[PDB]
C-alpha cells in the first residue's frame, strides 16, 4: 500500500543517552546492513519529512525512450550499378550503450516495448534535382520469417507481418509490442550454453556460444524506401527509440564498470581502468 | 550531484582514538573495510544521464 | 538463559550434519526459501522426480588453499555438483532439473590469524573472456570446470594464439570477472568470514531463474564467488597457509523428461 | 560547442620557457573565470591558475607562484600560459579549463590537453 | 469508462477555488484493446529493501549485540 | 476568498464635516501609508464601483510567453572545414531583458515553467541547392550529464535526458517543467558567496563569484539538426519562449532603473542617467 | 473527472436563452498526470496589502492623529 | 567596468563598520590589481535602481522634527529554511539622507548615528570546529 | 537472551557516541545525575543560558602516554575543558557556571597486557604545594594547566629558588597529591581499569559546591586524577608503551550574568 508518491518516514526527536543498547555497533559478516538512522547515532530534532521517492521508481527510471540503433537506407537513381540500399538489423537493445547499462541493472525484466522512429533525409551528390517526399516501410520480420533480399521482392507484401508505413515529414513513427519474450522473464545475462557438446559427437557439432540463448532472439526489422527510384540519389537515417514500459525486475547486479566490448560481458584491454588517482588522505 | 560550493557536503574522517595494540607473533599491520548507504530518508530526483560510460565512435 | 547462540550452528540434510561454533548468522538470499515447483508455475507436462534425500543432502568439494598470493576462486551451480552422488546421475538422466542450495565454506584459524573472504552468490556468474580477438568465446570445457572450479587473476592477460585458442575466462579479480568494480559485489545474498570472528559461511540459495525448471546441462543458475578482501597473514611469517573447504547441498530438487544418459564431452 | 582546444606543445629542457594557448568558442558567457589545469603523469588533477573573465585579475598555485602567467585576449578570445623556469615537477599535462568558474572549481567545458616535458 | 486520478499538486497556484486546492484530478481512457498499448500509470508501489539489507534467517535487532 | 474577478469596494457618499477627526494629517514616519479614499477628503456621492482588479494578478502579470534565448545550429555540406554547429545554451531568464525585468519585481518565485520552441531556417550561400524538410532535436542536459562534444557523438542517445525532436514547419514545440529549484523558492538576488575564504587557506582557493549560487543552476539544452550533411548549406534559428505559470512570488523590489549588465546587479557607466529634464513649475 | 468553471461575461451578446443571461460555463479536464501539465486556472485570490502599506505594531486608525 | 560581479568577499563583508554610498559612479581602471569592492551609487539605491521606490521595503524615515529613532523588527528571509550565515547575508540596513543636515546658520554641523541590533529567534545546526575567515 | 551485557556500552551526547566492548559498567557520582537548578535552588536572578547539544557533547584532550615509568596523571574540572568548542566561549562569557560531566576514560591492550589504572573523581581535588617556605604558593598559571593538564611524582622535592619561585603543585603520587595515604581514594567515586578485564572508565558527574551556582573561572568543581596501582608490564619487554585517552562531556550546563569575554592570564 506504500505508493510511489508516499513521503519518507519522519525523524523523531530523540534526546541524550547511556544505555545498554548499541546501534552503533555491527558485524558485517552477517551480510546484512545495519539499518540505522540519524537518532540512532546523533541528537535530533523533530522533523515532518517532505520528499518522496517518487521518480526513484522502477517504472519512472526507465520512463525515457531510448536510441537502439540508427539504420540507413538510400534510394539511388535507376541508372546506378549499385542496388537500392535497404537496412536489415537485429532488433537488440546492445548495440548501443546507454539503454543497456540501465538495463543491465538487474537480472531479468518484463516490459511491453515502445519504439519511435526518427526519420531524416538528406540529398548527396552535388546537384539541384528533385526528390518528392519520400514514404518508409518498416517490417518487422519474425524469426524464421521470409528476410527480403531485394527491395522490390515478394516479401514486402506482409501479409502476416506487422509493418509501419511512414510518409516523411510528419511526426515519429511508433508502434507497441508487448512483452514477447519465451521465458517467464527477459534474459540479460545468460550464463549456458545453446548446445552439449557431447562425447558421442564431433566438437564441431557441439559447439556455441558463450552467453547466447537463441541466436535470432526477436526478429529483425526491415526498412526500405518505398518510392521507386528518382533521378538525384537521396539517404535516409530512421533513428530507433526504444522507450521499456510496464517494467519489473529481478536480482539486482552492480553496474557496469568498464566499456562495453560485443554483446557478451567481455572485456577489451586498455579500458580495464576506471577510478582516478586520489590521495587517501586528500580530501 | 556535482561538485559545487553551494550544494558541499562537508568531510568525513577517521582518526586513531587511542592506537592499534597487538601481542607478540602478532601481525602488526592489518586492514579495515569500509561501506556506505543511503538511509530510509534518502532520496534522489531529475533524472538524468551518467559519464560513468560511454561510447566512442 | 540455555544458550542458544548464532554463532552456533547445525544444519542437517539427509543423511548429513554440518555444526559450526563461530558463525555469523545465516544467509537466505532474497528472502526466498528454495521450494518445489508450484502447480501455478508448472511446466513440464510430466511427473517429475524429486530425490529428495538421495540428492538432498551436503557434498564436500575438494579442498582448495589460501595464501597470501591467492587472487580468488569460483565455481557454478549445479556444475559444480556434477558428479556427486545421485544428484549428478538424475542431473544426467533429465533433460530439465531446477534446484536450490545451501553453500556452506568453512575456513577457520587462530585467534592470532588475520583476513577476510567475501563469499558472493551471484544468480548468472557470467565470466569474462580471455580474447582480444572474440568475444564470448569461452568453450564448454572451460566454462563448466567442475569441482576442481575456477580462480580469479589479478592482471587480464589476452590470449594471443589465434591458431588454437586458450577459450578460457580471464575473470579479473577487482572486476569480479565481469567487467564491474568488486566493491558493488555486496548486492548479491552474502557473508564474509572475517578470521577474527567466524569460521563459516552459509547462503541458502533458491532456484533463481528465467525459467521454472531448465536445462542444467546447459546453463548454470548460481555463481559462487570467493575472493579476498582482506589478504591472509599470520604472525610474522612469509608464507602463511590455511585452506577453504566448500560443502554444497542442493535442495528441493526436481527433474523432468526421464531420457538415456548424456555424457558429455567436458575434456 | 564551446570548443577549446589547447596548443603550445611540451618538450623543453630544465630551465626553459614555452607559451600554453586555447582557441576558445562557442557561448562562453564572458562573466565568471577562465582557467588552467594540470593532471600531472600520475597525480591526482591540480589546479593551475585562474584568471577572472575579461579582468586581468588573477592567482596562481603555491607550486607554480611567479614562474607561470596566465593572461587573455578577449578580442582574440584567447588566453595564454606563458611558462619560465620550467622543472622538474612541472613536467605534466596541461588543460585549458575556461568556463563558468565563478571561482576556481567548477566547470561544464574543458580541452582536450596537451603534454608537457622538462627533460633533464 | 474513463479513470480518474488525483494528481500529486507541487507548486501551487493562488488558488483553491478551481486549482490550488480542491484536489487536482486527471481523467484516462484507453484507446486499445491490447493491455500493452495503454499508457505507463506511474501509480506504482514501493516496498522494504531488507530483502536486500537483512538478508538472515534470525531477525536484526538493531539495539543488540549482532552476533549473539 | 476574495477572487480575482472581483468588484472593487464601493464609492459611499459622504457629506459635509467638521470634525475633531483627522484623516488628511499622518506622519509617514511611521513608514505606514495613510489609508483614505476620495470621500475622506472630498464630499462624494454613490458609486456602485464595476472595475476589477482581474488582470493585475501575479499569475495574469506573467500568463505571457517570453523569448528568453535565440539558439543557432547549422548544418553545412560534408566536404566542408568547419564542423557542423550545433548549440548549447546555458538555461537562464538573464540574457533577455524584458522578462528578467518582470521577474525582478520581487525577491524570490516559484513557477512551473513553460518553453516554446520557434525554429526558423534559410539556405547561406548563392546556390540552387536543396535539403528536405530538416529535424531537430533538443536536449536537456541537466547539470553534471554529459555535454556533447560533437554533433554525431555517443550523447545524442538521450537514454535519460529528456529531449524533444522537432520536424520544421509543424506547430512550435512544448514542454513543460516544474519548479526544479534545490531551495523553497528561486532566487533571484543571492547576497552572498558559494565559498569562504578560510584563513588557513590561499586566496584563490577561497574565492568566488558575488551574487552566484551554483554556477551550473538548471543545466543546458543542446539543439542539433539531426539530418546528415546536405551539400547545400542550411542554418537555423531556435527562438525559445518560456512563460512562467502557477507562479508565487515574494518581497517586492524596486523595478530596475538602469540598463541591465552582466548577470549580476552591477552597472555599466554612460547609462546612469534615467530621468529626463523637466522644470518644477512646468506642467 | 471535468471541471465546469463559470465565466465573467463582458459583452452580452442579445441572447438570455443560450447566451448573455444564463451564467456561461465552461469545462475543462487534465490530460496528463503532472501537476506541472495543467493549464493556469486563473481563479486566483486577493488580498490585504496592508502587510505593505500598514507594516505598524500598533493598529492604524485613519480618524485619529498617527502619533499619540 | 571591466568585470561583473567582481566585488570580493573581504569587501563584501565590512563588518561592524559596515560601509557608504556614493555620490557618483567612478569605474575601477587598474586591471592590474582591482579595487573589487561595491560602489553604490545613492540615488540608485546602490543597486540599479530610483530611491524613490526604495520605501517598497519596510522602513520608517527619522524626520528630526518629529521622532528620533527608527525601530525595524525583521524575521528571517530567505528561499531555505536554514542557510550559511558565513556565506549569506539574509537582511541589508541601508541608510540614506533624504533631506540633508541643516542647523542654525551653520556652515559644519554634525550629528551622530548609533545602530544596536538584536538578534531574535536564532538557531544553529550542524555543530563543529571553529571558521576562522579571512576577512582582511 | 538478547545479549545485553555490561561489558558493550554506548553513550550518546549531542552529536557525538561513544561505544565500548569492555567496560566494568558505570559509575554515577553519589548516585545523583547532574541536574539543571531547580528554582528551589536558584541564585542569580537573570535567565541562565543553556547551551545543551552546543556544549553538552563529549571532546577529547590530547592523548597521554603510560609506561613503567610513569607516576600519574591530573586534571581539573571545568579547568580542562577551557578551551573546548562552545562551552568554553560560554565559559569565558559568564561569571557564573555550573555543569557536570560524563567523563570516559580510555586505555585499551592485549589480553598479554598487565596493570591496573585508578581513574579517580575527587570534587574539590586541592593538590600540595612545592615549596618547604610558602604555604599556598602555586600561581594560576600552574593551577590551571588545561587540556594538556599535569602529573604526579614519586619524590617531594622542595623548591629552593627564592628569587623566583616555580609555584607549581608538586602532587606525590602516594599521598594522592594531598597529604593522605593513597589507599584511601576509593571513598570517591571510582572505577578502577585493570586490563585484563576492562578496556575504559566511565564517571559521571553531578555538580557538586559549596554553591549552586560558582564562578568557573576561578573554581574547579571536580578532580580527575589517573595513578597506576599496578604497574605496566608487556611480554618479557623493557619498554612497553599504552596511551590513554580522555573524552568528558560537560553536561546540563548553565551559565549567568552574560557580559564581556574574559581574556585570562594563562601563560
Ligand atoms: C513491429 C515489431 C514487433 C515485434 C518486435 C520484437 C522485438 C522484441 C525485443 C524485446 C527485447 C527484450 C530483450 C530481453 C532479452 C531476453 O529475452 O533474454
Ligand atoms: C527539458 C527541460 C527540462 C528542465 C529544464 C530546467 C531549467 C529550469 C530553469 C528554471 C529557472 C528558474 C530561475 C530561478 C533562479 C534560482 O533558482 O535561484
Amino acid at each position: 500500500a506504500a505508493t510511489s508518491r508516499d513521503a519518507l518516514p519522519n525523524t523523531e526527536a530523540s534526546g541524550p543517552t547511556h544505555s545498554k543498547e548499541i546501534p552503533a555497533l555491527t558485524a558485517v559478516e552477517t551480510g546484512a546492513t545495519n539499518p540505522l538512522v540519524p537518532s540512532d547515532t546523533v541528537q535530533t530534532r523533530h522533523v515532518v519529512q517532505h520528499r518522496s521517492r517518487s521518480e526513484s521508481s522502477i517504472e519512472s527510471f526507465f520512463a525515457r525512450g531510448a536510441c537502439v540503433t540508427i539504420m540507413t537506407v538510400d534510394n539511388p537513381a535507376s541508372t546506378t550499378n549499385k542496388d537500392k540500399l535497404f537496412a536489415v538489423w537485429k532488433i537488440t537493445y546492445k548495440d548501443t550503450v546507454q539503454l543497456r547499462r540501465k538495463l543491465e541493472f538487474f537480472t531479468y525484466s518484463r516490459f511491453d516495448m515502445e519504439l519511435t522512429f526518427v526519420v531524416t533525409a538528406n540529398f548527396t551528390e552535388t546537384n539541384n534535382g528533385h526528390a518528392l517526399n519520400q514514404v518508409y516501410q518498416i517490417m518487422y520480420v519474425p524469426p524464421g520469417a521470409p528476410v527480403p533480399e531485394k527491395w522490390d521482392d515478394y516479401t514486402w507484401q506482409t501479409s502476416s507481418n506487422p509493418s509501419i508505413f511512414y510518409t516523411y515529414g510528419t511526426a515519429p513513427a511508433r508502434i507497441s509490442v508487448p512483452y514477447v519474450g519465451i521465458s517467464n522473464a527477459y534474459s540479460h545475462f545468460y550464463d549456458g550454453f545453446s548446445k552439449v557438446p557431447l562425447k558421442d559427437q564431433s566438437a564441431a557439432l557441439g559447439d556455441s556460444l558463450y552467453g547466447a540463448a537463441s541466436l535470432n532472439d526477436f526478429g529483425i526489422l526491415a526498412v526500405r524506401v518505398v518510392n521507386d527510384h528518382n533521378p538525384t540519389k537521396v539517404t535516409s537515417k530512421i533513428r530507433v527509440y526504444l522507450k521499456p514500459k510496464h517494467i519489473r525486475v529481478w536480482c539486482p547486479r552492480p553496474p557496469r564498470a568498464v566499456a562495453y566490448y560485443g554483446p557478451g560481458v567481455d572485456y577489451k584491454d586498455g579500458t580495464l581502468t576506471p577510478l582516478s588517482t586520489k590521495d587517501l588522505t586528500t580530501y | 550531484t556535482i561538485d559545487d560550493s553551494f550544494t558541499e557536503g562537508g568531510y568525513i574522517s577517521v582518526f586513531y582514538q587511542t592506537r592499534i595494540v597487538v601481542p607478540l607473533s602478532t601481525p602488526r599491520e592489518m586492514d579495515i573495510l569500509g561501506f556506505v548507504s543511503a538511509c530510509n530518508d534518502f532520496s534522489v530526483r531529475l533524472l538524468r544521464d551518467t559519464t560513468h560510460i560511454e561510447q566512442k565512435a | 538463559a540455555c544458550g542458544y547462540s548464532d554463532r552456533v550452528l547445525q544444519l542437517t540434510l539427509g543423511n548429513s550434519t554440518i555444526t559450526t561454533q563461530e558463525a555469523a548468522n545465516s544467509v537466505v538470499a532474497y528472502g526466498r526459501w528454495p521450494e518445489y515447483l508450484r502447480d501455478s508455475e508448472a511446466n513440464p507436462v510430466d511427473q517429475p522426480t524429486e530425490p529428495d534425500v538421495a540428492a538432498c543432502r551436503f557434498y564436500t568439494l575438494d579442498t582448495v588453499s589460501w595464501t597470501k598470493e591467492s587472487r580468488g576462486w569460483w565455481w557454478k551451480l549445479p556444475d559444480a555438483l556434477r558428479d556427486m552422488g545421485l544428484f549428478g546421475q538424475n542431473m544426467y538422466y533429465h533433460y530439465l532439473g531446477r534446484s536450490g542450495y545451501t553453500v556452506h565454506v568453512q575456513c577457520n584459524a587462530s585467534k592470532f590469524h588475520q583476513g577476510a573472504l567475501g563469499v558472493f552468490a551471484v544468480p548468472e556468474m557470467c565470466l569474462a573472456g580471455d580474447s582480444n580477438t572474440t568475444t564470448m568465446h569461452t568453450s564448454y570445457q572451460n566454462a563448466n570446470p567442475g569441482e576442481k572450479g575456477g580462480t580469479f587473476t589479478g592482471t587480464f592477460t589476452p590470449d594471443n594464439n589465434q591458431t588454437s585458442p586458450a577459450r578460457r575466462f580471464c575473470p579479473v579479480d577487482y572486476l569480479l570477472g565481469n567487467g564491474t568494480l568488486l566493491g558493488n559485489a555486496f548486492v548479491f545474498p552474502h557473508q564474509i568470514i572475517n578470521l577474527r570472528t567466524n569460521n563459516c559461511a552459509t547462503l541458502v540459495l533458491p532456484y533463481v531463474n528465467s525459467l521454472s525448471i531448465d536445462s542444467m546441462v546447459k546453463h548454470n543458475n548460481w555463481g559462487i564467488a570467493i575472493l579476498p578482501l582482506a589478504p591472509l597473514n599470520f604472525a610474522s611469517e612469509s608464507s602463511p597457509e590455511i585452506p577453504i573447504t566448500l560443502t554444497i547441498a542442493p535442495m528441493c530438487c526436481e527433474f523432468n523428461g526421464l531420457r538415456n544418459i548424456t555424457l558429455p564431452r567436458l575434456q | 560547442q564551446v570548443q577549446l582546444q589547447e596548443s603550445g606543445g611540451g618538450s623543453a629542457q630544465t630551465g626553459g620557457s614555452l607559451r600554453l594557448s586555447c582557441a576558445a568558442s562557442g557561448f562562453t558567457f564572458s562573466h565568471g573565470y577562465m582557467a588552467w589545469f594540470r593532471q600531472a603523469p600520475e597525480k591526482e588533477r591540480e589546479w593551475v591558475a585562474c584568471v577572472r573573465t575579461s579582468g586581468v585579475s588573477a592567482y596562481y598555485a603555491d607550486s607554480v607562484l611567479g614562474r607561470f602567467t596566465i593572461s587573455q585576449d578577449n578580442a582574440k578570445s584567447t588566453l595564454y600560459l606563458q611558462m619560465n623556469n620550467l622543472k622538474p615537477e612541472d613536467t605534466a599535462m596541461y588543460y585549458c579549463a575556461a568556463t563558468s568558474i565563478s571561482c576556481s572549481s567548477g566547470y561544464m567545458f574543458w580541452g582536450q590537453g596537451t603534454q608537457v616535458t622538462v627533460s633533464s | 469508462g474513463a479513470q480518474v486520478s488525483s494528481q500529486k499538486v507541487g507548486a501551487h497556484e493562488n488558488s483553491n477555488r478551481a486549482y490550488g486546492g480542491s484536489t487536482i484530478n486527471y481523467t484516462t481512457i484507453n484507446y486499445y484493446r491490447d493491455s500493452a498499448s495503454n499508457a505507463a500509470s506511474k501509480q506504482d508501489f514501493s516496498q522494504d529493501p531488507s530483502k536486500f539489507t537483512e538478508p538472515i534467517k534470525d531477525v536484526l535487532i538493531k539495539t543488540a549485540p549482532m552476533l549473539n
